[PDB]
């Protein structure tokens, strides 16, 4: 999930947008 | 923009910045 995606490895602001409503 | 490690409350702050008025869901596994 978002935690594996952004915390454990790295992620972009664009990937974070996937979690906007 | 850049990639980075975002953990804990920092991840949620980033979601707030990116999504803003759209709202978002934070659902850890
Ligand atoms: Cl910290
Ligand atoms: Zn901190």
């Amino acid at each position: 999930g978002i935690v594996e995606q952004c915390c454990t490895s790295i992620c972009s602001l664009y990937q974070l947008e996937n979690y906007c409503n | 923009f850049v990639n980075q490690h975002l953990c804990g409350s920092h991840l949620v702050e980033a979601l707030y910045l990116v999504c803003g008025e759209r709202g978002f869901f934070y659902t850890p596994k």
